[PDB]
RNA sequence: AUAUCA
């Protein structure tokens, strides 16, 4: 819209939502008296009426981006209702049904969301993930269980919700290899930091421990004093040399049954950050009992 | 048998959550008949109330 | 408002209730409506020549109308049609058209 | 005793404040013993 | 009548389209888009239609087309009346029963 | 100076930007508060 | 595109007003923008009818980690004609 | 607010015709359609410009 | 810079031209391996040059370890003469080498989550999958393993120029993204 | 849909 009297390049209009009209700021000119409430007017697609008695609820709401445009209601069960139709006007809803069928392999990623508890919006993130490379000849002919265990990494790394292949691998199923080749011809079409609460809770440490283990992860990292070691294996690690510092300690059998590393790994990654140890705390860490810098086993 | 494929924690977490929340005390976004107003929002005008 | 339209105003003075012969029905419509697609040229923001507006109604302040234009706040938005495989009963009649049959010679229609 | 499943992992006790707030739920965990048992006969037993 | 109204005129063969204006769309934010009730009970009655047409032309199987004829049936006279005694209701995902011409009309709250 | 947010429960001041952790320095708990503002409110006395 | 009449200058770059501000009617508390393209408005105003002083502002995140706020307003309400008793 | 069906009533009982007409049309829905004179439909395409 | 990549296997291919009884040449060969049930070829061996062969019986055979083009041709006409020793119906044809493996030391250490960042297109990186970054160059069509150490791996060449080609156009990229 | 208002 722009005002046909005045003219101005930025036209500045406003929306008297109130009195129903769209105005000119500039000259007052209404330039459109029909106008509608879309709060009001989505309350008729999206409400709380599942009974079917209101009036206003008239329409249903559906998701052009994720299952296209199906529209499709189902035959079911009414107050007068006899068990015969239903199952006669369904059986023949079998015979006009197998790619309207795949979609029941979102079913496959909701109940693997679930069963590794994760949000709302990875789900719809893996669903959008598989819709647009489950019929690629790029995949072609991949594990099709280790292609949608693929597509849950995918949705995850744009969600913000860490989770390690490892992870998935637990999950379903997964090959390593297999889905991790799979896990790159999509991707053309964690951290330190990301493990230490689970791990620390698991570990049954206090605040203090964890802030203090992400504090030297990270520093071990920016310092550069584990070369190429697995994330994992640096995070187990500095864990360890906090914990220790700590009151409640955890050993490196705990601690690597809990990350899910080897208490050799873990000496690995440890003895090579022990020398900087003094860098690695946090400035303001309590060491008590009896562990100071000094006394850490240093292992 | 995976176990964490095999039990669906999601059936009895959201199941309880809709009828609490919704009142129509039944299974489930499906409802009908299913007695709405079960599961109301605690009236806080005064304290008798 | 609403724009001038040299059309003669007038009142309407009767109502002349009727069934839609199957003839006029196609001969009305303004599209054929083929497609259970509502728009979405395939992940698009545009009406499918297929359900709502083939050919038909506008929506969405824009004026695209066939011809008539106007847009929205004058179209009174006109109707497709749609051909059936066969022939269904109209709910409705349903009994009317059983009745029908018990008054007339289901051979000869006599 | 009540708990919540935050984003990053953790899990921690929920009092009734902090389910009000950041509108949780005010639920606790149901854990039951399974156990799978298998047995086999030829061609009773 | 002869001229308004003959009995031929009573059974559906061409189907009257509503336009818009009696089923409004609703486009909110490119992953969220409302349809109308009816847009959904004709996509049925269309869907159906397409299936029994390519029965017909094809291989008829007799009783696999009376089968999908009496589908058609159904979601052309769910679409002007829902409340049906006898049949099942038309029911739109969320278990709500689709909202048909006839219960437009209807009720106090009606058109009327 | 300044205190973007409080915390809810232990009182101490955050001062946080976008994308910097909802959460409190030493204690847990996300809750977090907003502070009043520096632009002075006046009142009628009646 | 389409901003509501109501005046968005209380708003810190944060999208909310800080409390202690006094509001009015129309007047904007939380600023929203839903990107789709350059993007609509999607802010809250207070109601019309009403009016009074911000009281306390919140900023959570929720059971999957949604950025969400919380907005509390404070009036006194002096019994008037109409009012019931 | 609704001017409903005993409103309406009340202005049939007071023979208040244009006030009726008045709060029915331009106080509320009031449109102009083309219609046929052979078929009294809204077949009409009105390209009233 | 001065440093020159060094080149660390050859792989190349050589048609027989004739059909081949693998049992019999495993057996008459002095230093051969065979068992069909693990892989249908005979794994046939010479000590100058230092190289391994993969013998089928269509007659075409696979010659791999050589460390120069020199070394490759040469292994391949001496497992050729074995099998026409042995007495078949060989020829030495078709010779080509299919793939160059070439690798050098830059000596300073790569901050290879900056490159991969930089250079997402071309680059792939996930440490706790494989440690080293894979680069796909477009010119030469070169695939690079680049380690946090400075070690370089280069691999898919036809022709020694492309390993070359591909370590002179990575090596500033190495050094935009060095930690000392 | 609940609660409520005269
Ligand atoms: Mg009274
Ligand atoms: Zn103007
Ligand atoms: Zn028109
Ligand atoms: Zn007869
Ligand atoms: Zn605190
Ligand atoms: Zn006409």
């Amino acid at each position: 819209l722009t005002c046909p009297e005045c003219k101005v390049y930025p036209p500045k209009i406003v929306e008297r939502f109130s009195e129903g009209d769209v105005v000119c700021a500039l000259c007052g000119l209404v330039l459109s008296d029909k106008l509608v409430d879309t709060r009001s007017e989505w309350r008729t697609f999206s409400n709380d009426d599942h009974n079917g008695d209101d009036p206003s609820r008239v329409g249903e709401a559906s998701n052009p981006l994720l299952d296209g445009n199906n529209l499709s209601t189902r035959i079911g069960k009414g107050e007068t209702t006899d068990m015969r139709f239903t199952k006669e006007l369904n059986k023949a809803q079998g015979k006009n049904v197998k790619d309207n069928e795949v979609q029941a392999a979102f079913a496959k990623i909701t109940m693997l969301c679930d069963a590794a508890e994760l949000p709302k919006i990875v789900k719809d993130c893996a669903k959008e993930a598989y819709k647009l490379c489950h019929d690629e000849k790029t995949l072609k002919g991949k594990s099709m269980e280790s292609i949608m265990a693929a597509s849950i990494l995918i949705g995850c790394r744009r969600a913000e919700v860490a989770r390690t292949f490892k992870e998935i691998q637990s999950l379903i199923h997964v090959k390593t290899k297999e889905f991790g080749k799979t896990l790159n011809i999509m991707k053309n079409i964690a951290q330190n930091l990301t493990y230490i609460p689970r791990f620390c809770s698991h570990l049954g440490l206090p605040m203090q421990v964890t802030t203090s283990a992400e504090y030297t992860a990270k520093k071990c990292k920016e310092i550069k004093e584990i070369a190429g070691k697995s994330p994992i294996t640096i995070a187990v690690v500095s864990i360890y040399l906090n914990i220790l510092l700590f009151q409640i300690p955890i050993t490196a059998a705990k601690v690597g049954q809990t990350l899910q590393v080897t208490e050799g790994t873990i000496k690995s990654g440890y003895k090579i950050l022990y020398e900087h140890r003094d860098k690695l705390v946090d400035p303001q860490l309590i060491a008590n009992g009896v562990v100071s810098l000094d006394n850490l086993p240093g292992v | 048998f995976n176990m964490k494929l095999a039990i669906n924690a999601k059936t009895i977490t959201s199941g309880l959550k809709y009828a609490l929340a919704t009142g129509n005390w039944g299974e489930q976004k499906k409802a009908m008949s299913s007695r709405a107003g079960v599961s109301q929002v605690l009236n806080r005008y005064t304290y008798s109330s | 408002g609403q724009q001038y339209s040299s059309a003669p105003l007038r009142t309407v003075k009767e109502v002349q209730f009727g069934l839609f012969s199957p003839e006029e029905v196609r001969a009305i419509s303004v599209a054929k409506i083929r497609f259970p697609e509502t728009m979405d040229e395939t992940q698009t923001r545009a009406k499918i020549g297929g359900l709502n507006d083939p050919r038909l109604g506008s929506i969405d302040r824009n004026l695209k109308c066939q011809t008539c234009q106007e847009g929205m706040n004058e179209c009174p938005g006109h109707f497709g049609h749609i051909d059936l495989a066969k022939p269904v009963f109209h709910v409705g009649f349903i009994a009317k058209i059983k009745k029908v049959c018990e008054c007339v010679c289901m051979h000869c229609g006599k | 005793k009540p708990m919540v499943n935050e984003s990053d992992g953790v899990t921690h006790a929920l009092y009734p404040q902090e389910a009000r707030l950041r509108n949780l739920t005010y639920s606790s965990g149901l854990f039951v013993d399974v156990k799978k048992r298998t047995y086999e006969a030829i061609d009773e037993l | 009548n002869e001229v308004f109204s003959r009995p031929e005129w009573m059974i559906l063969t061409c189907l009257p389209v509503p336009p818009p204006p009696v089923r409004p769309s609703i486009s909110f934010n490119e992953s969220q888009r409302g349809e109308d009730d009816l847009t959904f009970k004709l996509a049925d009655i269309l869907k159906a239609n397409i299936s029994l047409e390519t029965l017909e032309h094809n291989g008829a199987p007799h009783h696999a087309i009376e089968e999908a004829e009496s589908l058609l049936q159904f979601h052309v006279a769910t679409y002007m009346d829902n409340d049906i005694a006898g049949q099942p209701q038309a029911l739109q995902k969320s278990g709500r029963p689709v909202k048909s011409i006839r219960a437009r009309l209807k009720g106090k709250e009606g058109r009327i | 100076a300044t205190l973007k947010y409080i915390c809810a429960e232990c009182s101490s001041k955050l001062s946080l930007s976008r994308t910097d952790a909802v959460r409190c320095k030493d204690c847990g708990h996300r809750i977090l508060l907003k502070a009043r503002t520096k632009r002075l409110v006046q009142f009628e006395a009646r | 595109l389409r901003m509501k009449h109501g005046t968005y200058d209380k708003l810190d770059d944060d999208g909310l007003i800080a409390p202690g501000v006094r509001v009015s009617g129309e007047d904007v508390i939380i600023g929203k923008t839903t990107p789709i393209s350059s993007k609509r408005d999607a802010s809250t105003p207070l109601r019309s009818t009403e009016n009074g002083i911000v009281d306390q502002v919140l900023v959570t995140t929720n059971q999957d980690g949604l950025k969400f706020v919380k907005v509390r307003v404070r009036t006194t309400k002096i019994p008037q004609i109409g009012d019931k008793f | 607010l609704r001017f409903g069906e005993m409103e309406r009533d009340c202005m049939i009982a007071h023979g208040a015709a244009s006030f009726l007409k008045e709060r029915l049309m331009e106080a509320s829905d009031a449109f102009r359609v083309h219609i046929c004179g052979i078929c009294g439909l809204m077949t009409v395409i009105a390209k009233l410009n | 810079s001065g440093i020159v990549p060094t080149l660390q296997n050859i792989v190349a291919t050589v048609t027989l031209g004739c059909r081949l009884d693998l049992k019999t040449v495993a057996l008459h060969a002095r230093n051969a391996e065979y068992n069909p049930k693990r892989f249908a070829a005979v794994i046939m061996r010479i000590r100058e040059p230092k190289t391994t062969a993969l013998i089928f019986a269509s007659g075409k055979m696979v010659v791999t370890g050589a460390k120069s083009e020199d070394d490759s041709k040469l292994a391949s006409r001496k497992y050729a003469r074995i099998i026409q020793k042995i007495g078949f119906a060989a020829k030495f044809t078709d010779f080509k080498i299919q793939n160059i493996v070439g690798s050098c030391d830059v000596k300073f250490p790569i901050r290879l989550e900056g490159l991969a960042f930089s250079h997402g297109t071309f680059s792939s990186y996930e440490p706790e999958l494989f440690p080293g970054l894979i680069y796909r160059m477009v010119k030469p069509k070169i695939v690079l393993l680049i380690f946090v150490s400075g070690k370089i791996v280069l691999t898919g060449a036809k022709q020694r120029e492309e390993i070359y080609q591909a370590f002179e156009a990575i090596y500033p990229v190495l050094s935009e993204f060095r930690k000392m």
